[PDB]
């Protein structure tokens, strides 16, 4: 998969990090739209 | 005021969209146009000692490169061509004449008998393994039940004078089909291609007519570095010979009629 | 358990560019798709004249 | 101007009439006889097409005349003037513009036919050019024949004409149960498929994903045969699509032979000798 | 008289080809292959072999599926007469849910077939559309079919799917029924008041006589060229030949300027991708936006005016 | 689970892979569409107003 | 231990990599549809008026 | 189907009890189903 | 299918976990839905 | 500004070129497509007779 | 302390003559597009009367 | 891509700061905007 | 791509006072059009 | 069919126990069915 097993930790590292953040910004604005217009 | 019409609805700005990813398209599809026989020809570029290569509009491309399977290279696109000579001399000295070809219209090799310097290598099948060869060469091949046998059949050319006679028939090992005759000529049997678009069979007869050349425009077939196999080279060095005589072999396929 | 702890594996398995760039265009579609769908429901934003409407605006 | 390759070909002869006369080029069209004719039935047809637009249905001043490019329109006689020359001002006009038109397509094949005399090449292109202008030639001489009148013909004009063929259809009530125009409709319809099968086939193995080779006919072959259980194979497609195409062509130009002449009734009527037939 | 490349006049044999091996994952290939000499007569005799994964196996299920309900509503419209079936068969048809219900499941004997057979049909066509992006990557080459395939589904989606729910009524997507579908399109065509002056519909049709006029040209360029081995396409692309050379310079010389054989199946590929993406896009804006597409060309100045010289004065307004 | 002959030489017949395939399809078919069927009968568990309304919960 | 004691043959026979990727689409098509089967009945969320008609609302 | 016959005796127990066991499952939804609300 | 038996325990076994995971997000979902919003 | 930092390995994934592109088509699409819906909406700024109607600055 | 600061280096990454080229016709483009829309709105400034009607030479 | 791994962190740097830059283009134009026309 | 470090920095140099001197003659052009006739 | 004349035998005979059965099953089906629900 033209990955090193330390290239899989490694980029690992980074993506969960970086889901994480973008979930971050999800659960941001949805909660901002909760306020505005609750939907449930 | 409900009401305030706009004179601009999503029809309108749509078809807007579309007009400009179009110009966008049909710029692009020009630029993979020029991928081959560019710069053009002119006398402009030969007056101006070349300061002017001629392209036109949209440019050209950036090169493209295709990698050829089996060790075979590697293509570009567009690329730099060395030109070629001309085997013919201007009609006129006015520009947008035609030349007349140069000696034996059919030898000339140029117009109906031109043709360009193809790989002198063969094409291959998947395996690697040249593509093209004759059942003799491929073994397992074999005619469909039903069909006469080519091998054996009489080659005629175009004033009804015997050739010479099928001694074999040429196969693709790719794609199952006859893409070649092979003749053994008689007037000095010696062994030739003949494309099957270029020959007609008899059936009832177990003849091949062949409209393009006459009978003994067969004995300057194009030859074989190799009579196992043939070259991408040799495959139209072979077509083009033939295609002269479309308008060569005869002093009146030249035209008019009028 | 919960948790995963070999789960870096995974790219051990997946190619990474190509499940990247997949991720950037199911979300930059889903986010397309469902924005029309808030924009066709009681929920739209945009066509809703609040606070005040714009296209009764003008007397004139 | 010539391609990098072309020079090598640019042969003398093989005209059908001219012979040295018009046998040259100019720029990279090739001229000859035909394109002398051609290019005078041409540009006196489209010149007179200009006229039309600027006289219009009712003179110049007029608020029908026009020269917005939607609405120019050029009609035929009525049907009062059956086969004969209509005035000038009456439908006239487009009757020579046809007569230019079909002039023009007959001596534009046949340029394509010197040229194929020249190249060396198989005349496939101007035999099936010649199905357009078949299809034309209904449109425009065989049926208004057939109909005692020339004012059946279709008028120029980019959405009259659409008016035309809606009008025209709608007179048979349900066009769309035509069985020619079936016919001829699955051939633009399965055209259009083998057409862009063929081309996603060529773009995907001549341009393979990055790391691999030029792709073959095995390729080729393997794939469509994956996928469907069969491939035509290669000649084959190009041979199919041509099939497609001219058939297309074929049976609109018979679909609508025989709206009229052949059958006059509406025409989901016609499907009446399947409903009756003895069986039920 | 030359021969032209229409019937294989003289066919050969070899073993049957099970084709290029694809690599691990990608299921064995079944059914052992056959000749038909007439197939033969035209193209590649071989019939088969075929690959059936697990996509391909659970989109030929749910296609049957559809195909059965469609099937089964019309033997039951004639009452089970499969006389009367074979006798109305292009008239028979399954009607979509009627407009009472909207976009509400609707029950069995008003519409909830068309749903059924609707919602099969789709998830069969983009099961095949993945089934041939998998068939296509096995062999290492590029997504071309499954951009235009992408397309077809495009405007199928828009057609009885997408407008649909936009314009909230499944009674608006297309009956099951070669007649009834006949009658389906000229009946949305009225509606909308007459879809010729609808643009999309127009670019569409342009590029449908285009898809046309393009596989006529290009087809029968390479068969004029086949006695050069022109169809042999691939490596007239890689290594330009006197064929791809002929053929290029036959349009040169006819209409000014040319493609090359390569770049032609661009223009190919783009113009029949073309007809679907406008067709669909016709399709999305009507009734969506909109409602009179005669009216709509009035506006933009587009509808020709004639002498009016028949007319009829209108009740409604006595 | 209690003998029945030797009914495990099916698979010196049938090739386990592809029945595995097949039995993974058909079910998934089948399980959408009696499920649909039932969706689209009186046995209906959804469009039913269960156990509290919906539509009148909140169009109010 | 009477249970499936041997059911990691099933990646010996079937490919992990496609297997994985595949169950992925498979779900995210089934949220896909069955979303929008919620969406066709009396349990939808979105034509509602919820809490308030926004259709409704606005000063104007 | 290129198996050995021992192959036909592992591969045939682990199908049976998966089979089984799924079997189990359905029948488990159809008494839930049963109960919940009767269709006989 | 190119794996040892060691790569599809390791396999086997992580992949036990993360399905089991997803479904813990799925009786997650179904709770929420379920108090706010019951359906049966 | 990542925020830190080794975020930088990203073009060590994804070609610079093509990610540099591909936002410039993106966002100079996007940037239309929405101008567009601004002007079929409340928002439209154009034909509002805004601040004084121009088609009425004569008669037509 | 930020970074803008090695942003002329795009003409390393970027074809000069293309953005140029690209550029120019762009901006020819979008002239003419915006004309045209402007031109079919309210802000017209050919059908508008002013300031001398010349279809009025006359009693109009 | 060709790259050493110095010379991602100069593109990523420069990228970067640009990105953010037009960010704050965009949010300047869109509270002049909102401030001219609030659509909310 | 294909000139020297000082050559885009000069190309920089000029091609940005060039489009700076565009965006001058436009937004002069868009003042007098907004004295002429305000949109807004 | 590439089978010896004996596997002819054991498939017939593992075969038509199977097919036994399936009928079996079905005439079983079939009772359950017209009791509680007569048809003739
Ligand atoms: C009633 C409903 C609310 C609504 C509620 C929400 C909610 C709730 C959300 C949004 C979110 C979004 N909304 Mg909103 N939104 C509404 C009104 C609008 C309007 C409008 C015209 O009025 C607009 C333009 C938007 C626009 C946006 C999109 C910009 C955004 C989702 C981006 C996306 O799809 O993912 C694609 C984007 C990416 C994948 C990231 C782009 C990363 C770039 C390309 C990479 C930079 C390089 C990086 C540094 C290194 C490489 C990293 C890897 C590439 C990842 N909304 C209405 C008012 N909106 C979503 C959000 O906040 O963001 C998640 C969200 O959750
Ligand atoms: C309006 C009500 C009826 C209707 C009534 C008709 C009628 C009436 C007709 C058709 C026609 C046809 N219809 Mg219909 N049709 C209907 C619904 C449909 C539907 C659909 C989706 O429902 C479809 C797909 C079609 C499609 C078809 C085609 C099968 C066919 C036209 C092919 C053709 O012209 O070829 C022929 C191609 C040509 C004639 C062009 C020839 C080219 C010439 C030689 C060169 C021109 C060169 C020119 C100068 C180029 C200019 C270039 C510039 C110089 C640069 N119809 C509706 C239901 N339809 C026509 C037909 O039947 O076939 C003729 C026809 O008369
Ligand atoms: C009848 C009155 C109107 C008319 C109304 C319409 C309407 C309404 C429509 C068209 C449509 C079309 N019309 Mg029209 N059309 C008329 C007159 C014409 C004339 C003519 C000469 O006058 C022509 C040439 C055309 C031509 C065309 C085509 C260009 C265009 C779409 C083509 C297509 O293939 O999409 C068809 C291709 C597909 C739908 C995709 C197929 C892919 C699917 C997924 C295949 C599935 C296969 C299946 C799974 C296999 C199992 C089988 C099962 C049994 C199902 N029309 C008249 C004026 N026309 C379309 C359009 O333009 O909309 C704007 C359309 O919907
Ligand atoms: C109409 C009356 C009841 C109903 C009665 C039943 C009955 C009775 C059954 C189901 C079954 C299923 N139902 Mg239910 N079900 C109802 C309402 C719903 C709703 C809903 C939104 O309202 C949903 C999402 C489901 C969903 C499901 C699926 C999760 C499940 C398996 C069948 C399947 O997936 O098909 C296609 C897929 C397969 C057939 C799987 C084939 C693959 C192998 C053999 C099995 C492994 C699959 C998977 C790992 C098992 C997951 C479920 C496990 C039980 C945890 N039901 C209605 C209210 N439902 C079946 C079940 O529970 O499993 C026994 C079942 O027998
Ligand atoms: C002003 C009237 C129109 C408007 C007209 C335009 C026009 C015209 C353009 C854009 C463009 C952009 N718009 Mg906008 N846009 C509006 C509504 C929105 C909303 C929203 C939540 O309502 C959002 C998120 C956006 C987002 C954006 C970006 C998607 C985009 C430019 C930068 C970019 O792509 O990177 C992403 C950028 C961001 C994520 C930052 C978000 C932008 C600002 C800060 C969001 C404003 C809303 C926000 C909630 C603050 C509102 C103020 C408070 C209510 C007081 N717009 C309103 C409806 N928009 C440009 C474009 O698409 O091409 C590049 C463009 O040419
Ligand atoms: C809508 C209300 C006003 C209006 C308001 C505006 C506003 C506001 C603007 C214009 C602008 C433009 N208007 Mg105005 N305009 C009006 C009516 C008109 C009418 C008319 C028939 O009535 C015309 C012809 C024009 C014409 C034009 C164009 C000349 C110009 C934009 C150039 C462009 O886009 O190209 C593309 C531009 C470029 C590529 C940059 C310009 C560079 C030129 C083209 C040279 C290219 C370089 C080339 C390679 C040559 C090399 C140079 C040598 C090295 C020296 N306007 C209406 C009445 N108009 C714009 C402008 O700037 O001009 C004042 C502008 O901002
Ligand atoms: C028969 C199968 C398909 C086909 C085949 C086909 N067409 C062909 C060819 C072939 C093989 C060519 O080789 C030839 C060509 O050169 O390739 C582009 C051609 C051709 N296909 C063209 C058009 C064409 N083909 C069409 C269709 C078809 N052609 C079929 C789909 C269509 C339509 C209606 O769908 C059109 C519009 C031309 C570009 C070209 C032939 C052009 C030509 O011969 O030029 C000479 C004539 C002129 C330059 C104009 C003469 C001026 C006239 C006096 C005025 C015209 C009046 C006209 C009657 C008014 C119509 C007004 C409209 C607004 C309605
Ligand atoms: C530019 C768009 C054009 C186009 C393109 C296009 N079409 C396409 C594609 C593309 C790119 C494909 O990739 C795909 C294809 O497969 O090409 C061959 C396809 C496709 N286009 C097709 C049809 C089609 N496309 C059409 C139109 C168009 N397609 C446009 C012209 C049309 C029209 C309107 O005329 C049609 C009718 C199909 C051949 C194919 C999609 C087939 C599909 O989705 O399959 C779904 C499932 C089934 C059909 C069920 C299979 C039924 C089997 C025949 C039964 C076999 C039974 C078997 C013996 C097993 C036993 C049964 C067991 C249950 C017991
Ligand atoms: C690169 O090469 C390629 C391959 O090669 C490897 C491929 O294999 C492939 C795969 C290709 C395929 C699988 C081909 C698929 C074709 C499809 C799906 C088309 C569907 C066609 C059918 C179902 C058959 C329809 C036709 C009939 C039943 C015959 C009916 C006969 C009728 C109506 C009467 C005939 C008479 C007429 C029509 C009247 C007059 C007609 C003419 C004058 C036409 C003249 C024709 C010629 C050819 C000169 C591709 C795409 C490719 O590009
Ligand atoms: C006796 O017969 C036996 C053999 C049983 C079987 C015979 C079967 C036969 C002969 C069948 C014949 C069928 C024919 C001829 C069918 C022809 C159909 C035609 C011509 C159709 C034409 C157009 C149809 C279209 C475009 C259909 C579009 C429908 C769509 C797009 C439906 C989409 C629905 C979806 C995606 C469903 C969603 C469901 C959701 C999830 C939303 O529910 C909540
Ligand atoms: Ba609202
Ligand atoms: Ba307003
Ligand atoms: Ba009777
Ligand atoms: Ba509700
Ligand atoms: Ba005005
Ligand atoms: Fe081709």
């Amino acid at each position: 998969t033209g990955l090193t097993d330390d290239e899989a930790k490694e980029f690992h590292a980074i993506f969960m990090q970086s889901m994480y953040a973008w979930f971050g910004l999800v659960v941001i604005a949805h909660l901002l739209a909760w306020l505005y217009r609750p939907w449930l | 005021s409900a009401g305030i019409t706009h004179y601009i609805d999503a029809a309108q700005i749509t078809i807007w969209a579309f007009w400009l990813f179009f110009f966008g398209l049909i710029i692009y599809l020009r630029r993979e146009d020029k991928r081959e026989g560019y710069p053009l020809d002119s006398d402009r570029t030969e007056r101006s000692g070349g300061r002017v290569k001629v392209v036109g509009f949209p440019d050209l491309p950036d090169p493209k490169t295709f990698v050829l399977p089996h060790n075979g290279g590697t293509v570009v696109a567009p690329r730099v061509e060395a030109p070629v000579a001309v085997n013919a001399t201007p009609f006129s000295p006015a520009p947008g004449s035609p030349l007349v070809p140069n000696g034996d219209p059919m030898l000339s090799g140029f117009g109906p008998a031109a043709s360009p310097d193809r790989p002198k290598h063969c094409d291959l099948t998947f395996e690697g393994l040249p593509k093209i060869v004759p059942m003799r060469v491929a073994k397992e091949f074999s005619i469909a039940e039903g069909d006469p046998d080519p091998r054996g059949m009489t080659v005629v050319g175009l004033d009804g004078e015997v050739a010479g006679t099928v001694s074999d028939v040429w196969v693709d090992r790719s794609e199952p089909q006859i893409r070649y005759l092979e003749v053994e000529v008689a007037a000095n049997k010696k062994k030739v291609l003949l494309p099957i678009g270029f020959s007609r069979f008899d059936k009832k007869a177990r003849k091949v007519k062949v409209d393009a050349i006459k009978a003994a425009h067969f004995a300057n077939v194009p030859t074989l570095s190799n009579p196992d196999q043939v070259t991408l080279y040799e495959e139209d060095k072979v077509c083009a010979y033939y295609a002269g005589g479309k308008l060569y072999a005869t002093a009146e396929r030249a035209g008019p009629l009028l | 358990f919960t948790m995963n702890a070999n789960l870096y594996k995974i790219w051990l398995i997946l190619d990474p560019r190509r499940v990247l760039v997949s991720i950037v265009a199911f979300q930059i579609v889903l986010g397309l798709l469902i924005h029309m769908i808030v924009l066709s429901t009681d929920l739209n934003w945009l066509d809703d004249n609040i606070p005040v409407s714009y296209q009764a605006l003008g007397k004139k | 101007a010539m391609l990098s390759f072309e020079k090598k070909y640019r042969v003398r002869g093989g005209t059908l009439i001219g012979g040295d006369l018009f046998d040259f080029w100019v720029g990279p069209f090739y001229v000859g006889f035909f394109g002398v004719v051609g290019f005078c039935f041409t540009l006196l047809g489209v010149l007179l097409i200009v006229w039309g637009a600027t006289i219009g249905p009712t003179g110049p001043t007029s608020d029908l005349q026009t020269y917005n490019l939607w609405r120019i329109s050029i009609a035929p006689p009525d049907l009062s003037y059956g086969l004969r020359m209509a005035p000038l001002t009456e439908g006239g006009l487009w009757q020579i513009i046809t007569i230019c038109a079909a002039g023009a397509f007959i001596s534009w094949a046949l340029r394509e036919v010197e040229i194929c005399r020249k190249l060396g090449i198989g005349f496939h292109v101007p035999f099936a050019f010649s199905f357009a202008i078949g299809a034309y030639l209904v449109l425009v001489f065989v049926r208004p024949l057939l109909m005692g009148a020339w004012g059946h013909g279709f008028p120029y004009g980019i959405l009259s004409h659409l008016d035309w063929v809606s009008n025209v259809g709608y007179q048979f009530l349900h066009f769309h149960y035509n069985p020619a125009h079936m016919l001829a409709i699955s051939f633009f319809f399965t055209n259009c498929l083998a057409l862009s099968m063929h081309g996603s086939l060529i773009l995907s193995v001549t341009n393979p994903q990055k790391g691999e080779p030029v792709k073959t006919s095995e390729h080729e072959n393997t794939f469509f045969r994956d996928i469907v259980g069969y491939s035509i194979g290669a000649l084959a497609i190009h041979r199919l699509g041509l099939f497609l195409a001219l058939s297309a062509a074929f049976w609109s130009a018979v679909c609508i032979l025989i709206s009229g002449p052949f059958w006059t009734r509406g025409w989901p009527e016609w499907w009446n000798w399947w409903l009756e037939l003895p069986l039920w | 008289p030359e021969y032209q490349n229409i019937f294989t006049a003289v066919q050969v044999r070899a073993p049957a080809y099970p084709g290029v091996p694809l690599p691990k994952g990608n299921l064995p290939r079944i059914g052992r292959p056959i000749f038909s000499y007439w197939l033969g007569k035209i193209g590649d005799a071989q019939i088969g072999p075929i690959y059936l994964g697990l996509t391909g196996t659970l989109s030929i299920f749910f296609g049957l599926v559809a195909i059965s309900i469609i099937g089964f509503n019309m033997l039951a419209s004639v009452h089970w007469d499969v006389f009367q079936f074979l006798k109305h068969f292009f008239w028979l048809g399954l009607e979509p849910p009627p407009p009472q219900y909207g976009l509400r499941i609707p029950p069995l004997s008003e519409g909830g077939w068309w749903l059924m057979a609707g919602l099969f049909l789709t998830l069969s066509i983009l099961l095949w559309w993945v089934r041939t992006y998998k068939r296509a990557e096995a062999l290492g080459m590029s997504q071309h079919l499954s951009w235009a395939f992408a397309a077809a589904i495009f405007f199928y989606l828009v057609l009885g799917f997408i407008r649909p729910v936009m314009m909230g009524s499944w009674a608006k997507a297309v009956p099951f029924g070669i007649f009834p579908h006949l009658d389906w399109t000229a009946a949305f065509s009225i509606r909308y008041g007459n879809l010729y002056y609808n643009p999309f519909h127009m670019l569409s049709i342009a590029f449908l006589y285009g898809s046309a006029l393009l596989f006529a040209m290009h087809g029968a360029t390479i068969l004029s060229v086949s006695r050069f081995g022109g169809d042999r396409e691939i490596d007239q692309i890689t290594h330009r030949g006197t064929a791809a050379e002929r053929a290029a310079l036959f349009w040169r010389w006819t209409m000014g300027f040319n493609v090359t054989m390569e770049s032609i199946h661009r223009w190919a590929w783009w113009c029949a991708v073309l007809t679907v993406i406008t067709a669909g896009i016709g399709i999305l804006l009507s009734g969506t936006v909109v409602d009179n597409w005669y009216l709509w060309a009035v506006k933009h100045g587009m509808a020709p005016a004639y002498p009016e010289v028949v007319t009829a004065v209108n009740p409604y307004e006595t």
